[PDB]
């Protein structure tokens, strides 16, 4: 079922990017009209603005040229009960750059009760000129190849040294 | 339903009569819900008047026949649903029904007593 | 004496009175040959015509004084009596007496009784009887009243020694006509359990069926074994009660509560004003079909309340409220629970999310020890009982045997057209082989050929089907009849399988001619019974049918006391709770109508008494307890269980053991026709060589030393220990790396790197590692090898797996489905560790057996398929609301096209069937395997029950009998084919023991190591007694300390601990919380100190008595749990581990089993069977781990239907081992298979996509999902099998052996001085005529006392040149006699020998020539 996923945090200038945001619901059974607003704060700036929400299957978007298009929903389709707010932001301008708070909104309908909560995710971008490789991907690389190296190297020692006993041995009948 | 009364009941005119009435039904007594009906005819293709009922609590028609002598004598907890007529008058002779409904026990009960009054 | 037959006469008499005067003025058993009840002796021969059904003499000698007299029957049966006149009215002369014994000794008589008996029964199963029925009752008090009265009026009610009430049963037969008298003259009240007692009638059968009471008194002395067995369960289940009870106390009552109370309510003033199930909800979260509230937690891995919901402990306890842990009562009836393994697996769904599903360890414990170390102990005794009793009866019954042969001997040596040329023509027609071989490959193709039925048949199929049945029984027909007219038609129906075939071909005929529309059953089933007649061949089937052959046989009597047994409950069911159901049904069940199982029809009654008997006891249970109150309902059940499941274990052994004396039941000569199959084979084989030759005839007529120096060191780097333990360490890295692939692996971004990379780096050392294997061994022996080949197969999978990454072809279909084949790479570490592989080959040496023994029952369960398909098929397709889930009602909606208009009108509504339905022979097969597990039988069953016709909406109990399908089935299937597996099983593993000579298999070479001096420890008993120590006061101390007295008081201070400690529960007051911490503390220091008198006493040597290390080690442990758990209540805060630490305190309840040889000598046979249970235990973990694995690659983005919830769902390998520990035990895998099942969208949404990860599609694919499951379930069961046998071996092993050990050394000494006596010459050489004189002057216990030339020849002495013998030989064969055949023998014997080498080296005097005994040989 859900996962919650922390989304990425740097992208790719010039290129598209994908926030994710994942509320999932504590008991996956229940039902509810989740709706959801996103606000963010250009890096360098000190205030939250909305830039979207999205209720009822539509996205009804902020009029910040910041994100003039360039942005689509790429959360649950056709549900109105979300649990993935996820949003997808073509063309990463270098103003993409900055916090996101992705609040949620949920209202689980339950027996004779509606109960109304917020969550508030929060999310880090970074807008870099060309994809950093990310350090646990070297890291692990490097590992991976200096213990190949020197398995190898203990493996092909070990050989040597049993040969050369086995040698002597052969040759001493 | 079982309802166990006596199907006779002989008393002394001037003396206290307990009409006994019990029922077994299986079910708790649900004091929201339960009902019962006290009625009296004088034979049986006669007329039914209600003289007692419970509805949450206990309701005394104050039947004019009566006067002031009919009285609860039971507890609907314990299945009992007695009722007392007090210092019995020869009038007072004839047929009184207890019936009884417990739910979600579905079946209603129903006890006939005919009361005959003795000089 | 054959002419020992006087009638008892006054003279006789007379003579009687006489004798015991003359015994009782001057103040031998029965022979057990002439008791009553049992055949008369043969010397007699036969009755005078006159004399037989009189009083006559007693036969008995051992009688010939008191005043009794027999009367045999025309049947030459015995009747002891007794001579006084009965009732002090009746002299056995007068002819009203005379006439009484003459009716009571007869056939007519016995007869009489049962058929009136039987009759009584038919009316006690109706409920609600009629008018009528007063005056049947009447008749038959008369019957008993008249019979009871002849009884009495014969053979004296009291006034003698032999006489009525002195019988037992006759006490029975009292009781019931005296209740009858009562309850028909009283009127007494409340006769709803009154007129239960006359169901006592029913038991009288066992008093007059010919031979019941032999089997009652077998089974209540096959009980009396059960005493330490019994003691132990009890105390087993009331220590894992009260540490269930410290857990989990109040547990199960965390319920969702609310978060917004208005109208300022609060917690109390709710739960005040609460009283119905729809009001519960508004307060509470209830599931959206369900009665409890959501079982939460307070934990973060224990259940989960929805938003808005806080979880909090309050309410009612689940299930009705029956079981929890609440109070130490409720903890010992939910540990009854999960030690039956009935339905825990909803206490352990129901645990696990309110404690938290860490506590799982809480019941791997339970049922590892309590599950199943009890019901094997059970499943020994009652077999080790059992099988004594065989030994005994048959000895003594082939004894009997021989007393008759010789009794027999003394009395001989006493004596000292054209019509018949046809027949002849078609008889030689029906030739044996060839034919034979037609009609079974004909019955064979007739049943595939039924097996081709499906639910939705295209009627081309149906009129195939219909003529290929029409020409099969014509074939049967033509093929019987022409037997029949071949030989005599008494020569035909002589023998039993013609008679079948008759039968068979019979009922084919009826069917076909008369077209019966109304039933199916009646031929469409019956045909089947053919396939038998393949036990003409196959030597497996056959011995099924030799199994039913004895259930409905020799043990057969058995059989049916379970009948009577199983039918008496039922009818008890029936009178106590009959009316309180129908009376009571508002309450358990909301639609007041009788739940699905009630006991308001003597059917149904039987019906749960059988589910109870297979079982499944607990649901009804509680319906039962919820109507007819706690206090009948309890008692019944557990009655029921223990009766019945006692009788149902003792006809389960008795057939094992019956048909496993095939070793004893093979008398039989040469087979006068070893196969006439193999007659046909034979000849084939003849003519395809013939045919051979002819034609290979006409075809011939048409027409460098450092290469060798490597591989030496390869060996040597493969072989290198350091190597081994490195590989063994990388492959559980590997198989680590494949427990994080979860679901939420993609929340853990670096794990996931790593893993890939080191999964790269694995397969890159196992690919070196093949290298090096290769290089080493070579092609040739390395492929030999099979782990070699599996190691070699999985890192071949490796690899093209790493290949098809790097160049890019990923989620190419098959490349990425391959990936999950990566789930197999655990199994390379079968090898590495010798425990699995041991086990392993165990069970693959025992493949070839089970192959033969699921093969019948293949057969067997597809005859049973075909028999339902043929009655259910298609018949389980129900209108459903999908909304809540109700069968619409049969009145609206009859005909399936109804629902269909309904559909179109309206919403929610689906056609939908069932998912393990039958509709054709797969789904057969598998929803029989459900209901021969009882997992999902019920779901099975009620949509079967309900069928109408093969597409009509079901109606609610429509066809109710066809439970009896079920029934008939589960026994046969679940009670015949087990019982025949469970038989070569046990032989099996018993060849492959006597394979390897008695070792044990399931033992590694240091295990077995350890387990021989395990088996040492077990009865040393070299024990020496403390000495008293020099001090006056520890004078008096250890005086105290080493009386019975002080320890049995230890001991009752330790039962009013425990019953201190489980009189504790749920919601107790303050006041009763300090008290009961006051009365720990006293039983705390009184344990301290008597520790501390001990140490005082035995100073030192306390240390010594294992049990007193125990006892030090409980004392410790227990201060501490105080002291701890006192600052943990006060520094601290969490109450869990609070409650886990003081948990700790039942060391001292633990501390019983000192006392008692019986508990102890069962848990050390547990000790010792620890071992082969452990590396079981491996195995079935790497098995459970592989499966895991697969679990959370396939099945994690599966629906939530049933089994599989919010948690308990594939997700993660910690959800995974819990569902795959759930279905170890084959429990609820039904409902784990539910919604796997499901694969076209309107089930699923293979479009759904899932948040956060990428995979779409959320039901599984079902050809894959019944594999995982039935595989598991069968591995699981062979598995489980192994751990029984293990068990049972060694309970069998502890029980034969007792031992102790003699040992003195004077006893040499005074060897030497009578040697000196005899050896003035210190020769160390004896004369062997003058060892006659030599034993003989030797004191004891070396003394032997003349005669001892009849015992020196047989100890079997080497002899010296010279009819000489040494003196070692002697002193050692002396030595032998003493201590016996231990294992010290061969060892004194070496050491022995060594000095006395070291000391004579002239070996040339020593050569011995021969022994006593092959000389004495030479003499005779
Ligand atoms: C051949 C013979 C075979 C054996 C036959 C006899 C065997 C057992 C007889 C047991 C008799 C039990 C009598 C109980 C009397 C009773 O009515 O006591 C009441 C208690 C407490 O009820 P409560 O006041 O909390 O009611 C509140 C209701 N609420 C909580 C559900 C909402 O009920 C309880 O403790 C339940 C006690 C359950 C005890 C375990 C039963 C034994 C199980 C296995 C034994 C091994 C076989
Ligand atoms: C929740 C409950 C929480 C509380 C539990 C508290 C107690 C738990 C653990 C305490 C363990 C303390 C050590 C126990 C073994 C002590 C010992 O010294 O055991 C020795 C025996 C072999 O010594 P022996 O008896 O031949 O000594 C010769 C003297 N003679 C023959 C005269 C008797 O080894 C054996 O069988 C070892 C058998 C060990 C079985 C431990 C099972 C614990 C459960
Ligand atoms: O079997 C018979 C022999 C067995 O040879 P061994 O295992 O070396 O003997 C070890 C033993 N201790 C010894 O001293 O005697 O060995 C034999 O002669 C039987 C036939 C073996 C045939 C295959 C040998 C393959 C050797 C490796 C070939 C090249 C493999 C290349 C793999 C890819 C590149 C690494
Ligand atoms: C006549 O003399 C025979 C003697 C050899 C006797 O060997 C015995 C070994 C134990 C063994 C295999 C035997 C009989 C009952 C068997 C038990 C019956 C129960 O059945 C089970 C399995 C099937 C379940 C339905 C019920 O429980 C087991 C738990 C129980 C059982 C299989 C445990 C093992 C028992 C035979 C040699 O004498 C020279
Ligand atoms: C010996 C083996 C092979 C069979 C044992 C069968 C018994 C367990 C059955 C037969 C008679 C039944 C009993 C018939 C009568 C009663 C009395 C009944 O109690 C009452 O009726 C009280 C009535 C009242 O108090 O007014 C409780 C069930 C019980 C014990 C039944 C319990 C189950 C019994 C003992
Ligand atoms: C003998 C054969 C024995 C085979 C043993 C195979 C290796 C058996 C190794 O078992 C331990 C793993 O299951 C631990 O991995 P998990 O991912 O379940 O736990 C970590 C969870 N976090 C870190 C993600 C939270
Ligand atoms: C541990 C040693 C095992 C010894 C005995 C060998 O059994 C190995 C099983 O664990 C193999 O797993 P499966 O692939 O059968 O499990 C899942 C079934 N499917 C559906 C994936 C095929
Ligand atoms: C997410 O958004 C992208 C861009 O619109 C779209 O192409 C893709 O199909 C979406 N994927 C999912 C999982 O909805
Ligand atoms: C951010 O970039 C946009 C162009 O994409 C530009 O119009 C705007 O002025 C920039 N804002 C700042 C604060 O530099």
């Amino acid at each position: 079922g859900c996962v919650e996923v922390d989304s990425e945090t740097e992208a790719v200038y010039g290129m598209t990017f994908k926030i994710l945001c994942i509320s999932c619901k504590r008991r996956s059974e229940t039902n509810a009209e989740t709706f959801t607003e996103w606000t963010f704060r250009q890096k360098g700036t000190e205030e939250f603005v909305k830039i979207l929400r999205y209720e009822n299957e539509v996205l009804q978007l902020e009029e910040d040229e910041r994100f003039e298009g360039r942005v689509v929903w790429n959360g649950s389709r056709g549900t109105k009960d979300l649990q993935d707010l996820s949003i997808f932001i073509t063309n990463v301008t270098y103003n993409h750059s900055g916090d996101y708070e992705c609040h949620v909104y949920r209202l689980l309908f339950f027996e004779n009760y509606e109960h109304n909560t917020s969550v508030v995710k929060k999310i880090h971008i970074e807008v870099v000129d060309k994809a950093n490789r990310d350090m646990a991907s070297i890291v692990s690389e490097i590992m991976m190849y200096v213990l190949i190296v020197v398995l190898t190297i203990w493996l092909v020692a070990e050989m040597i040294y049993c040969y050369k006993k086995i040698a002597a041995a052969t040759e001493t009948a | 339903m079982e309802v166990t009364v006596p199907a006779t009941l002989n008393v002394l005119n001037g003396s206290d009569a307990r009409l006994p009435c019990t029922f077994n039904s299986c079910y708790t007594v649900n004091h929201k819900q339960f009902s019962l009906n006290w009625t009296y005819q004088e034979c049986n293709n006669c007329s039914e008047e209600m003289f007692l009922q419970f509805r949450m609590k206990i309701i005394n028609l104050k039947l004019e026949r009566f006067q002031d002598r009919v009285e609860f004598s039971g507890n609907p907890s314990k299945y009992d649903v007695s009722v007392m007529l007090r210092n019995v008058q020869p009038e007072d002779e004839g047929i009184y029904n207890c019936y009884i409904m417990n739910p979600p026990d579905r079946h209603r009960g129903h006890g006939k007593i005919h009361l005959q009054v003795l000089m | 004496g054959p002419q020992s037959f006087v009638h008892f006469t006054k003279q006789s008499l007379a003579l009687i009175e006489q004798r015991i005067a003359e015994r009782k003025s001057k103040e031998p058993k029965p022979s057990s040959d002439l008791e009553a009840g049992k055949q008369l002796p043969f010397i007699y021969g036969d009755i005078p015509p006159g004399m037989v059904s009189e009083p006559l003499e007693d036969l008995d000698p051992y009688y010939a004084d008191k005043k009794t007299f027999i009367v045999l029957n025309k049947g030459k049966t015995i009747f002891r009596f007794n001579a006084t006149p009965a009732l002090y009215m009746l002299s056995p002369f007068s002819p009203l007496r005379r006439i009484s014994i003459k009716i009571l000794v007869h056939s007519l008589f016995s007869m009489l009784i049962m058929c009136t008996i039987l009759t009584n029964c038919i009316f006690m199963t109706m409920n609600n009887p009629p008018d009528w029925t007063k005056n049947v009752e009447y008749t038959f008090t008369g019957i008993y009243t008249f019979e009871s009265l002849v009884k009495i009026l014969a053979r004296g009610f009291c006034v003698g020694e032999f006489t009525f009430l002195r019988d037992p049963w006759n006490w029975l037969d009292f009781v019931v006509i005296v209740f009858a008298y009562l309850t028909e003259f009283v009127n007494l009240g409340n006769v709803s359990a009154l007129r239960t007692f006359r169901v006592l009638r029913a038991l009288k059968t066992i008093s007059v069926i010919p031979g019941l009471k032999t089997i009652v008194g077998a089974l209540i002395q096959s009980v009396k074994k059960l005493s330490d067995v019994m003691i132990l369960t009890v105390f087993c289940l009331s220590v894992f009660a009260l540490i269930g009870l410290q857990l989990f106390m109040g547990n199960l009552k965390h319920k969702c509560f609310r978060n917004s109370l208005e109208n300022n309510e609060t917690l109390e003033s709710i739960m005040n004003t609460l009283e119905s199930e729809e009001d519960f909800r508004k307060y509470f979260y209830y599931l959206e079909g369900s009665k409890d509230a959501l079982l939460c937690g307070f934990s973060t891995d224990s259940g989960q309340c929805p938003e808005g919901y806080t979880c909090v402990k309050i309410g009612r306890n689940p299930d009705y409220g029956y079981t929890s842990f609440d109070t130490f009562s409720w903890a010992f009836l939910a540990l009854f629970r999960l030690m039956t393994q009935d339905y825990w697996e909803n206490l352990y769904q129901q645990t696990l999310r309110a404690a938290g599903k860490t506590y799982m360890i809480f019941f791997v414990v339970v049922i590892f020890l309590g599950s199943f170390y009890l019901i094997n102990l059970i499943l020994a005794v009652v077999a080790m009982a059992y099988k004594e009793q065989n030994q005994a009866n048959i000895e003594e019954a082939k004894q009997k045997e021989l007393e008759f042969q010789q009794m027999l001997d003394r009395l001989k040596k006493e004596q000292e057209p054209y019509w018949i040329k046809f027949k002849k023509c078609i008889y030689f027609i029906v030739m044996d082989p060839f034919v034979d071989l037609a009609i079974t490959i004909c019955i064979v193709l007739n049943t595939l050929f039924m097996a081709m039925e499906h639910h939705p048949m295209t009627e081309e199929f149906k009129n195939v089907l219909a003529i290929g049945n029409l020409v099969f029984t014509g074939i049967f027909a033509a093929e019987m009849v022409l037997k029949l007219i071949a030989m005599d038609p008494y020569e035909y129906f002589q023998v039993g399988w013609n008679i079948f075939d008759s039968l068979i071909v019979t009922l084919s005929l009826v069917e076909l001619f008369l077209a019966d529309v109304e039933g199916l059953s009646v031929l469409r089933s019956f045909r089947l019974l053919r396939v038998f007649k393949l036990a003409k061949s196959w030597p497996t089937l056959n011995m099924l049918i030799k199994i039913i052959g004895n259930s409905v046989g020799a043990l057969g009597n058995l059989t049916l006391v379970l009948a009577i047994i199983v039918f008496i409950f039922a009818v008890v069911g029936m009178q106590l709770f009959g009316k309180s159901y129908k009376e009571c049904v508002c309450k358990i069940n909301d639609d007041c109508t009788l739940p699905r199982w009630h006991m308001n029809d003597f059917f149904h009654s039987f019906l749960i008494v059988f589910r109870v008997l297979c079982g499944e006891w607990i649901e009804t249970m509680w319906d039962c307890m919820e109507v007819a109150g706690q206090a009948m309902c309890l008692i019944v059940y557990m009655m029921v269980m223990v009766i019945g499941n006692l009788v149902v274990l003792n006809l389960f052994l008795a057939l094992l053991l019956s048909s496993f004396s095939s070793d004893n039941l093979t008398a039989i000569e040469e087979d006068p026709d070893a196969n006439n199959l193999q007659i046909a084979v034979t000849r084939i084989k003849k003519g395809i060589n013939y045919v051979k030759q002819t034609l290979r005839e006409f075809i011939l007529k048409a027409f460098g030393k450092i290469w060798w120096n490597i591989r030496k060191t390869c060996y040597k780097i493969v072989e290198h220990s350091w190597f081994e333990s490195f590989i063994v360490l990388m492959i559980l890295l590997s198989s680590g790396a494949l427990a994080f692939e979860d679901i939420y692996i993609e929340r853990k971004k670096t794990i996931k790197i790593i893993l890939e990379y080191a999964d790269k780096i694995f397969t890159y050392i196992f690919i070196l590692e093949m290298l090096l294997k290769w290089i080493a061994y070579g092609y040739k022996t390395y492929f030999t090898n099979a782990w070699c080949w599996l190691d070699f197969l999985i890192v071949d999978v490796s690899l093209v797996t790493l290949v098809a990454n790097t160049l890019g072809y990923s989620d190419l279909g098959p490349i990425k489905s391959l990936r999950t084949l990566r789930a197999l790479r655990p199994l390379r570490a079968l090898s590495r560790f010798e425990g699995m592989r041991v086990v392993v080959n165990a069970l693959i040496g025992a493949i070839p057996s089970i192959m033969n023994v699921l093969l019948v029952c293949l057969i067997f369960w597809l005859i049973f398929s075909i028999m339902g398909v043929n009655l259910f098929a298609g018949k389980f397709y129900e209108c459903i609301n999908t909304t809540d889930g109700s069968r619409f009602p049969a009145s609206q909606v009859p005909n399936r096209s109804e629902c269909f208009a309904l559909m179109n009108v309206s919403q929610n509504v689906r056609w939908k069937n069932l998912k393990v339905n039958f509709d054709n022979v797969g789904l057969g097969y598998l929803s029989l395997l459900q209901v021969a597990t009882f997992k999902g039988w019920t779901i099975i069953m009620y949509a079967a029950v309900d069928s109408v016709n093969v597409d009509k909406q079901p109606k609610y109990e429509y066809s109710l009998y066809m439970y009896i399908y079920f029934v008939v089935f589960i026994i046969f299937g679940s009670f015949f084919t087990l019982n025949l597996f469970i038989g070569v099983i046990i032989d099996n593993f018993n060849q492959q023991k006597k394979k390897l000579g008695g070792q044990d298999i399931f033992m590694t070479e240091e295990q077995k190591k350890y387990y021989n001096a395990m088996k040492k420890l077990g009865s040393k008993k070299p024990q020496k007694p403390i000495p008293r120590p020099g001090n006056k006061i520890q004078g008096c101390i250890f005086d105290l300390v080493t009386n019975q007295a002080f320890d049995i008081s230890i001991m009752v201070l330790i039962c009013l601990n425990m019953v201190t400690m489980m009189v504790e529960k749920e919601g107790q007051s303050q006041h009763m919380t300090e008290v009961l911490y006051w009365i720990n503390v006293v039983f705390i220091i009184l344990f301290t100190g008597e520790c501390v008198l001990k140490l005082i006493s035995l100073r030192h040597y306390y240390f010594t008595v294992g049990w007193n290390i125990f006892d030090f080690v409980v004392v410790i442990i227990s201060i501490v749990g105080m002291f701890l758990a006192d600052l943990i209540e006060t520094y601290f805060v969490s109450p869990t581990l609070f409650r886990v630490i003081r948990l700790a305190r039942i060391g001292r309840i633990l501390r019983l089993v000192k006392g008692a040889k019986g508990i102890r000598t069962l848990l050390f046979a547990l000790m010792m069977s620890l071992p082969a249970l452990f590396n079981i235990g491996l195995l079935l973990f790497l098995v459970m781990f592989i499966y895991a694995i697969f679990g959370m690659s396939n099945f994690a983005y599966v629906k939530k239907e049933d089994g599989i919830n919010d948690m308990f769902n594939f997700e993660t390998f910690g959800n995974s081992m819990i569902c795959l520990f759930q279905i170890t035990t084959s429990a609820g895998w039904d409902g784990l298979l539910a919604p796997i099942l499901n694969s076209k969208p309107p089930d699923c949404d293979p479009k759904k996509v899932h948040p956060g990860s990428s995979v779409e599609g959320d039901c599984g694919n079902p050809s894959v999902g019944i594999f995982y499951f039935v595989s598991y379930i069968i591995i699981s069961f062979l598995v489980v099998v192994n751990m029984y046998i293990a068990v049972i071996l060694e309970n069998f092993s502890v029980a034969t052996e007792e031992s102790t050990e003699p040992l003195s050394e004077d006893d040499f000494e005074m060897f030497y001085e009578v040697w000196e006596k005899f050896d003035p010459d210190a020769t160390q050489f004896i004369e062997f005529s003058k060892l006659s004189d030599f034993a003989a002057a030797l004191d004891p216990p070396l003394l032997i006392a003349k005669p001892n030339k009849v015992q020196l020849i047989a100890m079997d002495l080497p002899m010296v040149s010279g009819d000489r013998i040494h003196c070692l030989d002697i002193l050692f064969a002396f030595t032998k006699r003493v201590l016996g055949e231990s294992g010290e023998m061969d060892s004194l014997r070496s050491q022995m020998e060594e000095r006395f080498m070291s000391a004579n080296p002239s070996k040339v005097s020593y050569e011995p020539i021969t022994t006593t005994l092959k000389r004495k040989q030479e003499d005779v």
